[PDB]
């Protein structure tokens, strides 16, 4: 039905999204059994993790339009995220290593993650109708890739380990690499322009001088998240002022604040939710146990199944409104779940954290990739800086949100934990279901203002 | 996934004995592990247990005679059971559950042993 090199493009990013959340579903678990943080040092610390790598994404996209290429700078940034996950691997030996370890991950996310994209794009004629399956078919390569690790990774690490788990991850980015070089030749006249020049070592020098400084960078944040918090504060406030002082841009302003609330939403399946999953939540779904930690593969798999369903069926303000009373509702479900129908023990029936999941994914569906043509649509280089800027602070703000659930080591009495998560989560969605109805107040001169 | 449960028997009271649970596959780290028991006649009970992080959570008849702890390098749990009472003769059952919850119920509980003997008699020695 498609171009061959979709089907390359597609089992690349299927593998690099394997190795991402295998990691991801296991890290606040890693730091509170393996480095021994407290839940509120491994929520936040998850924080900004997630926020390096989110806002290094930006990197990526210059290096393969102007720099490398985009094919030298997939085969590049899956070289680097290897080095990561097996540095992660390694971390089990040394300690010490652990946040160069994730700030290498960072780094590599950095340089690849917008590359597949921009390649599968040029693998079709400009007004291609298959144009937009084809990148329907690309967001479900990366959940069943995300679905996979999210379900096997907790399972895995529990049985072998975290190194085996780590090592895994980085097998995982090999075997991307290896699908790649293996089909480079259909890919021969794709590309961007510096792909068909002979490479610039005085540019790829100063690529990798850069990764290694940003590796550092990151290890250091990472390990101080007090720092990250000024520097984040500081820079944000004046990037606020600096667009500010320089109308189809306020729309991106309202937009861009809701899609922070909308990230602060998002990174609590990790910590929060992950930990209510563990807490509070039976263990056993249509007779099955399962590792909770697995749980999270709930995201990918209603993307899975829900996004061709939703393509097969307001315009943008109204989109993004649905897809905030969407999570509002994920998280008032949490807490009426909590609230009124636990067991004796605490303990919650998984078919509320089945639901919680689709109403959260619902919302990703019409948000996350509704936003970015908005974005695409409405506007550059600086509104993608403050947009990345602001939304890695989104995932700061949401360790630090997720850090009220935050549970003692001691406890272990689950009508202890319950009140918390519910008391939290109940908050969220109240604040969401008042941020959705300001949303919705504003869709019609929102929608006006597009014309 | 399986655990093992060894150490019952018959004691007199005021005795002890040191129950044990050790897993197969899975590296019982990541598990809170409950003792429960079951006299005849009643139904399994909470009797003691760890959390992944060493938190501990007792039934109260059994606070300052019991204690649950767990050897980290051994991958084992114990329960040291001290001044033994015939009435806590009863079938002994090592549970686990992923995490740091150590729910009062059964059913909060995936993994079982299959159960230890523990007889505590009245005897004593003759004056
Ligand atoms: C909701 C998403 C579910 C994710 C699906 C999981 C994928 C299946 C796992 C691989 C095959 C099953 O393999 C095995 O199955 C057993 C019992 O069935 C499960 O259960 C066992 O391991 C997990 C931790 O890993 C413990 O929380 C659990 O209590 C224990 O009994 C695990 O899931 C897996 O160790
Ligand atoms: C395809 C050409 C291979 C280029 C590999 C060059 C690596 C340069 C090493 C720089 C050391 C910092
Ligand atoms: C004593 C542990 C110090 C660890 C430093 C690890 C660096 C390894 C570089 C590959
Ligand atoms: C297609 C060749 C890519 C070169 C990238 C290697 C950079 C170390
Ligand atoms: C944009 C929200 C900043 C909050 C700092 C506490």
């Amino acid at each position: 039905q498609q171009p061959r090199p979709f089907f390359m493009i597609f089992f690349v990013e299927l593998w690099e999204r394997f190795g991402y959340y295998g990691v991801q579903g296991v890290l606040a678990v890693f730091f509170v059994k393996q480095l021994g943080f407290s839940q509120e040092q491994a929520f936040v610390t998850f924080g900004a993790f997630a926020a390096l790598v989110y806002g290094l994404i930006s990197i990526g996209g210059y290096v393969g339009d102007h720099l490398l290429g985009t094919k030298r700078t997939i085969v590049l940034g899956a070289l680097v995220l290897a080095i990561g996950y097996f540095m992660t691997g390694m971390s089990l030996l040394k300690p010490d290593l652990i946040f160069i370890a994730l700030g290498t991950i960072a780094v590599g996310n950095g340089l690849f993650k917008a590359n597949p994209a921009s390649l599968l794009s040029k693998c079709y004629p400009p007004k291609d109708p298959r144009l937009d399956g084809a990148f329907t078919l690309f967001y479900m390569s990366i959940n069943i890739g995300s679905l996979i690790a999210l379900s096997l990774a907790p399972v895995i690490a529990d049985r072998f380990g975290y190194s085996v788990t780590y090592n895994l991850c980085g097998a995982g980015l090999i075997i991307a690499l290896l699908v790649y070089i293996a089909c480079r030749g259909m890919v021969k006249d794709i590309g961007s322009e510096p792909d068909f020049r002979p490479m610039s070592f005085s540019k790829l020098l100063y690529v990798l001088l850069g990764s290694v400084v940003m590796i550092f960078v990151c290890a250091w944040l990472m390990h101080n998240v007090e720092v990250a918090n000024l520097v984040l504060i500081v820079l944000s406030i004046v990037v606020t002022i600096i667009f500010f002082r320089q109308n189809k841009m306020f729309v991106a302003f309202v937009l861009m604040l809701e899609a922070v609330v909308f990230y602060i939403l998002y990174a609590q399946m990790p910590t929060s939710l992950n930990f209510f999953a563990i807490n509070n939540v039976h263990h056993e779904i249509l007779g099955f146990s399962i590792n909770p930690v697995s749980f999270q593969a709930l995201n990918p798999f209603w993307v899975v199944l829900a996004s061709p369903i939703l393509a097969g069926i307001l315009s943008m303000p109204m989109k993004f409104t649905l897809g905030m009373f969407m999570c509002s509702l994920g998280f008032l479900t949490a807490a009426a779940a909590g609230m009124w129908f636990a067991d004796a023990q605490g303990l919650t029936s998984p078919w509320f954290i089945v639901l919680v999941y689709l109403f959260q994914s619902l919302g990703e569906l019409f948000i996350s990739a509704l936003g970015l043509a908005m974005i695409a649509a409405l506007v550059m280089g600086f509104i993608l800086g403050m947009w990345f800027l602001t939304q890695a602070a989104a995932f700061l703000l949401g360790g630090y949100v997720a850090t009220f659930t935050a549970v003692p080591d001691n406890i272990t009495d689950p009508l202890e934990t319950l009140p918390v998560y519910t008391n939290v989560f109940g908050k969220i969605g109240l604040v969401t279901l008042g941020v959705a109805v300001v949303m919705l107040l504003m869709v019609p001169w929102l929608k006006r203002m597009i014309a | 996934v399986q655990l093992v449960e060894s150490g019952g028997g018959l004691v007199q009271a005021g005795g002890s004995l040191r129950l044990s649970c050790a897993a197969s596959g899975p590296t019982l780290s990541n598990y809170a592990v409950g003792w429960f028991r079951q006299a005849p006649g009643k139904e399994r009970e909470f009797v003691a247990g760890i959390n992944w992080s060493s938190g501990l959570r007792y039934k109260d008849v059994v606070k300052g005679r019991f204690t649950v702890s767990r050897d980290n390098v051994k991958d084992t749990v114990y329960l040291q059971m001290n001044s033994l009472k015939p009435e806590d003769t009863a079938v002994y059952y090592c549970a686990a559950r992923f995490g740091g919850m150590l729910p009062l119920q059964p059913s909060g509980y995936a993994n079982w042993g299959q159960g230890t003997q523990v007889t505590v008699s009245s005897h004593h020695h003759h004056h």
